[PDB]
RNA sequence: GUUCUUUGUAAAGUGCCUUCGAAGAGUCGAGUUGUUUUGCAGCUCUAAGUGGGUGGUAAAUUCCAUCUAAAGCUAA
RNA sequence: GUUUGACCUCAAAUCAGGUAGGAGUACCCGCUGAAAAGCGGAGGAAAAGAAACCAACCGGGAUUGCCUUAGUAACGGCGAGUGAAGCGGCAAAAGCUCAAAUUUGAAAUCUGGUACCUUCGGUGCCCGAGUUGUAAUUUGGAGAGGG
């Protein structure tokens, strides 16, 4: 037949995450990636082969 | 006599010279020819000698003169029951090992356990434990090399029978070598069932040496270090002790205040204990400071009479506070008076307070009066890495710090609103620590 | 045609039969102003568009190239998020503020966790109707997932209330017909 | 009595069809399919108790050649 | 020919279980409801007992540890839902 | 990341909600053809852990078979039609009395995505024509039976190799 | 070998400390049928996570060993 | 708003670019199969191949092949006869990649078109693909974050 859902597990409210995962450093600084694709039209521009 | 007198391996001259210790403490004159002897012992001094360093220099000196492999063996073995002694005596332990060729690790209940299986794995040739951890790791860690046993020690079996951990000591020790092993262990006082672990212990026939109101705030778990901080502006040019349970708590508030520019001095196991020294002193010379220490740190040292004692996190022996504050009040004869924090799951802390029959004034709290930076303490929390992970690390060990504690029935875990603790930390979501609840 | 007679034939079968409760949570879902400015919300934290993003390296890479180095600040970027890992990893930290569901992505089986999921975490989770609607707000086709964690100051305020106008309207009024079997009336 | 039938994980043929012919011997035993440890053998009890077995049988092939 | 310890090898699937598996199991069990033989087999043991419950799931199964599993598993859910 | 969710809920078969799913599908499924592309796989995480990426050059078909192997004739099926794909491998999703129900991910080695990247370009190698044909896929080594341990034998192919090794004489230059 | 350039807070490696530390399900397995001499295939049923596979071992409410299946490539 | 638009699906293209077939087939790999034939699929080799292995030792260490094990174990109207494998010696030696937790301070990834260029390609621009996940990092022998 068919009953409704019970919701035993989901009552209960988790007031942590799962995973102690230690904090990365990127998350607080400015993106490194952001950067690193910087400097490489700061090279292409300094080759010329991209106009300001 | 003096350290630098006796005959010592020249690392640990090394390491003894940059501890700033030069002349020895009586106690610890007198059984250190035992300890260079190589008989067992049993001893009573009081919490903070120096009773570390006073089993640290012959064990080293064992390690020396046997010069194993880290595959090779363990040996020394430490056994101590409070995961703060625990730190404050592997922070001492770390440089003379440091100049010394062998190795130094920590098994506590409470650290990961993938930690403590690797560095056994690895081989530790001075393990420093509590003793309820040291059952499964024995029992549970395979190809741990246990076989070589040269030494063991226990420190305050006061403490581990009043916890409770004999019968774990039991099972250990029957699980221990004997032939190889020798055993020397330090207590302040003695009970029978002492007596009867000693007499398990110590293979040789051992030569032994034998030598009020309070304040109480009540404040929930998140405004209580907002409220500390306001009380410490509202104090300043008054100098105030701070006893905490944890130094990474330690170092993380004198950094946080230190960020907010009033002047801090920090004073825990893992500062170095020259800079300790030197912190200490400058307390002691500046007689307006603030100073952040943990409990154990504070009862290694005497006390300079204190406009307050201040007592944030839960006591390490609280009988122990109870002789403390009685002895404070009767060794300065300028007032020092004690307050502690008290969240409103400890209240029946207050009834054993209640037992001790000394009296109590309740210290109350304005809401108005709330300084208002919890709000700047995000910002900063999510601004900078370091203090994350310091604010993180102070809440780690917070934690830690109250599943390593004895009395269940005045802090329960499960009272307890880490939301609210976090809050105070500073985090809006509680970090995880992976912690039995 | 044969796809046109599948369509349509398609939404007879399921609602002919006994859905089971963890679905038909979906299409109970949020009403016509709430989802308007939560609309209203998200396109004040739109993500930047490859365009702009370009468009701002250029201009930074031709200030350095001349060099006239102007400064280093920027804040950090705010924008929603949205990519479906991406939205399952800003929870169990917490750190999703609010979360938007599709109600429609054909396999299903990749959301149906997502609300019990944001339900234990007590994560403000809303199911919004059309995965095109989340990605016309985020760039993309379809984005079936909007989580949104960073919020400024001048827009916090009205975080807070419409979290509040969605658990009153979401969590109060469909909670007890999320257990409810849908469907099996036949067409 | 009831009675019960069981083997290992190690049957060659002609190992295995004795199996069948006791089986066809007692009818009060039974022939429950194969149990994964040779080794933990005190569920066979339980199993009896599930099965009201008052003697239960336990085949260990070793190797494929050993019974 | 003396002796010589190695640093025995474990394998990571046999070191625990993490609190993330756990949550997430358990959080798929009560998403993906029961079964029908599980529908049948919580009546079963609430009707007639654990014994002739073990035995249908061993039927149901294959193996018997298994099935021991299965009853004690309806047996947390049946804890899980009726007291709580 | 959200696989995990989905590779539990996945071993729950006949729990009430994949059920729904598998017999709607199949209905679905059925009003189509014997072998049609699908859009997207169905089974995610299975996918990847058979090794799909989401990107041009990886087509997936979903195939009709009666109830050899079913799922290596299924893996032919798609084979045959597509030949100028290269079968990377196939796995359940649904079944009928009449019917199971495969989704097959095959590669094309022409897509300069697949001759590029690293991580894929052995397949455009023409030693990886057409595996499913000579069983060089996982379900083809699984019915080869190929691994190692005493449980496998000789077993069927490998029974006439050593057929072939009671078959051929080896003689020396100098006779032993 | 010469010769031209390549850096951008770029990428990597080793020791120590600290905090963590997630893996192949219609699969494993069970029964039956065919086939092979134990696998394979079909049909039905169908799992676990200090898990599982496999083998010896017993002075026995045993201990120990040894690998990580259900994804892939690889010259000679 | 009876309007307009996102999608999603399905069609259509004398649209662009590619690719499949057939022959041969000594060797290889699958399928079928009698008293081999046949079918299907490749390559210069193919297959297999980096242990859910073998062992029980003072342990060994991907696969492949040779000598030995050995006409032994085992099987078989235990009849006809069938018929291994561990180890050892040698040849050759080589190891690697995914799938699981977030880059979230910026999809960082790629096909295609076009313009040029030093063209088994490169650069730029623009369409697209892609968050229902393309990159970097990590495959237990750990590894990651930090310091």
């Amino acid at each position: 037949p068919y009953e409704p859902l019970i919701d035993w597990f989901t009552r209960h409210e988790e007031v942590m995450p799962l995973t102690a995962v230690p904090e990365p450093k990127r998350r607080f600084v400015p993106s490194k990636n952001e950067a690193k694709r910087v400097m490489k039209i700061v090279r292409a521009i300094r080759e010329g082969r991209i106009i300001p | 006599e003096k350290f630098e007198e006796l005959k010592l391996s020249q690392p640990t001259l090394k390491a003894i010279e940059k501890m700033g210790f030069t002349t020895m403490t009586s106690v610890q004159a007198r059984t250190i020819p035992p300890l260079l002897a190589g008989r067992d012992v049993l001893g009573a001094a009081k919490t903070g000698s120096g009773k570390t360093l006073a089993f640290l220099i012959p064990a080293i000196e064992l390690l020396h003169s046997l010069k194993f492999k880290p595959r090779n063996g363990t040996g020394i073995i430490v056994i101590t029951p409070t995961r703060e002694l625990a730190l404050q005596i592997f922070g001492v332990a770390r440089e003379l090992m440091e100049f010394h060729s062998q190795t130094f690790g920590i098994v506590i209940g409470g650290a990961n356990r993938r930690q403590e299986a690797e560095k056994l794995m690895k081989g530790v040739n001075m393990l420093i434990a509590t003793p309820g951890r040291l059952l499964d790791h024995l029992q549970n860690t395979k190809g741990f090399v246990f076989k070589n046993l040269k030494a063991l020690i226990i420190d305050e079996a006061d403490r581990i029978l009043e916890i409770g951990f004999e019968d774990e000591m039991r099972q250990i020790i029957k699980i221990l070598p004997n032939e190889d092993r020798q055993s020397m262990l330090f207590s302040a006082t003695q009970t029978t069932k002492v007596e009867d672990l000693a007499r398990i212990s110590l293979r040789p026939g051992p030569l032994f040496i034998n030598v009020l109101e309070q304040g109480y705030v009540v404040c929930d778990s998140d405004k209580r270090f907002l409220l500390l901080f306001s009380f410490l502006k509202r104090n300043q040019k008054k100098k105030i002790i701070v006893f905490l349970s944890s130094c990474n708590s330690v170092k993380y508030y004198a950094e946080l205040l230190n960020y907010i520019d009033l002047p801090v001095l920090e004073l825990h196991g893992k500062q170095k204990q020259q800079k300790r020294t030197n912190t200490f002193f400058e307390f002691c010379n500046a007689e307006r400071g603030i100073l952040i220490c943990t409990d154990v740190a504070a009862r290694g040292l005497d006390i300079p009479a204190v406009d307050w004692i201040i007592q944030f996190d839960p006591p390490d022996d609280p009988r122990d506070y109870i002789h403390r504050v009685g002895r404070t009040a009767r060794g300065t004869k300028g007032k020092g008076k004690s307050l502690m924090f008290l969240t409103p799951n400890e209240l029946g802390f207050l009834r054993y307070l209640k037992a001790s029959k000394v009296p109590l004034n309740e210290y109350e709290f304005p809401e108005n009066k709330i300084a208002n930076v919890q709000s700047q303490l995000e910002k900063l929390i999510k601004s900078n890495y370091y203090l994350h992970q310091t604010a993180k690390d102070g809440y780690r060990s917070y934690l830690q710090a109250y599943a390593s504690h004895s009395l269940k029935t005045v802090y329960q875990i499960d009272k307890l609103d880490l939301a609210k603790v976090a809050k105070s930390y500073g985090f809006p979501v509680p970090p995880k620590v992976n912690i039995t609840i | 045609p044969e796809y046109v007679r599948v369509q349509r034939q398609k939404k007879i079968l399921s609602i002919r039969l006994k859905v089971p409760p963890t679905i038909a949570q979906f299409q109970y879902t949020l009403d016509r102003n709430t989802a308007a400015e939560t609309f209203k919300l998200f396109n004040k934290y739109r993500p930047e568009t490859a365009a702009e993003k370009k468009e701002r390296l250029t201009k930074e890479a031709a200030a350095v190239a001349e060099g006239k180095s102007k400064q280093d600040a920027s804040p950090k970027p705010y924008a929603v998020k949205y990519g479906l890992n991406h939205v399952v990893a800003l929870i169990e930290n917490k750190k999703a503020k609010l979360v938007l569901i599709a109600n429609d992505v054909d396999p299903i089986e990749l959301v149906v966790f997502l609300p019990a999921l944001c339900k234990k975490m007590g994560v403000p989770y809303a199911i919004v109707k059309g995965k095109a609607r989340l990605g016309t707000l985020v760039n993309q086709k379809t984005s079936a997932v909007a989580a949104l964690t960073e919020v400024r100051a001048e827009d916090e305020a009205a975080l807070a209330k419409l979290v509040s106008t969605i658990d009153a309207n979401f969590a109060d009024k469909y909670d007890e017909v999320k257990k409810h079997w849908g469907g099996g009336i036949l067409g | 009595q009831r009675t019960l039938l069981i083997s290992s994980r190690g049957v060659n043929y002609r190992h295995r069809h004795l199996i069948q012919d006791l089986s066809g011997l007692l009818p009060h035993s039974r022939k429950e399919p194969k149990l994964d440890t040779k080794k933990d053998l005190q569920q066979l009890n339980e199993i009896a108790e599930l099965y009201n077995c008052n003697n239960v049988l336990f085949f260990e092939a070793r190797k494929h050649q050993d019974l | 020919v003396t002796s010589m310890t190695p640093a025995p090898k474990i394998s990571y699937k046999k070191g625990a279980a993490s609190n993330r598996t756990k949550f997430v199991r358990s959080l798929v069990r009560e998403i993906a409801g029961l079964s029908p033989y599980e529908r049948r087999l919580i009546d079963l043991i609430r009707n007639s007992g654990e014994k002739r419950a073990r035995k249908v799931a061993k039927k149901r199964l294959g193996s018997f540890t298994r099935a021991k599993a299965k009853v004690e598993e309806m047996n947390n859910i049946i804890a899980a839902s009726r007291r709580h | 990341g959200a696989y995990k969710y989905l590779e539990e809920l996945q071993r729950k078969k006949q729990s009430d909600v994949l059920r729904f799913l598998q017999r709607v599908r199949v209905w679905e499924y059925r009003q189509k053809n014997v072998i049609h592309r699908a859009a997207r796989p169905t089974r995610p995480d299975k996918a990847r852990r058979l090794g799909y990426k989401a990107k041009q050059g990886f087509v997936i078909y979903r195939v009709r078979v009666r109830r050899r192997s079913l799922r290596a004739t299924a893996e032919e099926r798609v084979g045959r039609r597509a030949a100028n794909l290269r079968v990377l491998n196939s796995y359940w999703v649904n079944q009928d009395s009449t019917y199971k129900y495969f989704e097959v991910i095959l590669v094309d080695p022409q897509h300069k995505a697949i001759r590029r990247d690293a991580r894929y370009n052995w397949i455009c190698d023409p030693v990886h024509k057409h595996r499913e044909a000579r069983g060089l896929t996982a379900t083809g080594k699984k019915s080869r039976g190929i691994n190692k341990g005493h449980k496998f034998n000789n077993t069927k192919a490998g029974r006439r190799k050593t057929w072939k090794r009671q078959n051929t004489l080896s003689l020396w230059r100098y006779r032993k």
